[PDB]
């Protein structure tokens, strides 16, 4: 009864207090990518448009 | 119970995070004897403070029970209780007066935007991202 | 008796050592998992810590 009335986002039910970033941070329950999750991606894409056309060139 | 519970919050003791531990226990009581807003109630009553209370919670000085409004765990318990309880409009009263103490971290403006999405706000959600970017710039 | 040849004093100072050194450890684990300790600290500070540190 306790723990059926509470949104359990920033409150640790476990550890009786407050939830920390460092072990479980929010960025992993988004459901699209994020700014650590982007640029990474694309930079792999143009490193291998760029090792394709090296290739085509040789 | 309530007047055991009453008389250990009126007992000066050296930890405010037993004061609060006290409190939240008193809440998860009344929440269990069907009192949910009598539990939310006595969480408001024990985060009770002027507009501008500046009491830091670290100072030894003070009693634990006037350095109580500046808890994180008793602010988190009240927020939970109330959401789950209220409607939006007492969750953002709350989230007002907890960012009037300035004791909320990024992961409550993150679970303030999260709540804002939820009750289909996006420009509220936009909102919350500006403080939190204008209460803490470079790092955090 | 071995609770009165230890001192409170004593304890808590090593209360706060060994509390050093976890932290420590922490950051020696974090430190080699190729992960940046100073922002897993800064996911959950308080504002007025903020401007202190500012
Ligand atoms: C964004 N932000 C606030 C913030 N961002 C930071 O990056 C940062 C801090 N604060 N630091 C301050 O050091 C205190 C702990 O001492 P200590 O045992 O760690 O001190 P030692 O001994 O050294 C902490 O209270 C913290 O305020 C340290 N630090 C690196």
């Amino acid at each position: 009864p306790v723990l059926q009335h509470l949104s359990l986002r920033n409150y640790d039910p476990v550890t009786r207090g407050p939830k920390l970033g460092f072990e479980a941070p929010p960025t992993e329950n988004l459901n699209t990518l994020t700014l650590e999750e982007k640029a990474a991606a694309l930079e792999a894409e143009a490193r291998r448009k760029a090792q394709e056309e090296q290739e085509a060139a040789a | 119970a309530r007047i055991i519970m009453e008389k250990a919050v009126k007992v000066p003791f050296k930890s405010v995070n037993e004061l609060a531990d006290m409190w939240i226990e008193w809440a998860e009581m009344e929440l269990r004897n069907k009192n949910f807003d009598e539990a939310v109630r006595i969480m408001a009553k024990a985060t009770q403070a002027p507009k501008r209370s500046t009491v830091d919670y670290f100072d030894e000085s003070l009693s634990p029970q006037q350095r109580v409004h500046k808890s994180w765990k008793l602010w988190s318990f009240y927020v939970d209780l109330v959401e789950s309880t209220s409607s939006l409009e007492e969750t953002r009263k709350i989230y007002e007066r907890i960012f009037e103490l300035r004791i909320a971290t990024p992961q409550t403006v993150v679970n303030y935007a999260n709540l804002l999405e939820e009750h289909h706000y996006y420009e509220e959600s936009f909102k919350i991202y500006e403080r939190g970017l204008d209460l803490f710039s470079y790092p955090v | 008796s071995q609770r009165l040849a230890t001192d409170p004093s004593q304890l808590t100072a090593l209360s706060r050592k060994h509390a050093i050194a976890a932290h420590k450890l922490l950051k020696a684990e974090i430190e080699d998992a190729g992960g940046d300790f100073e922002r897993k600290r800064a996911w959950d500070w308080t504002v007025e810590e903020a401007e202190r540190w500012d």
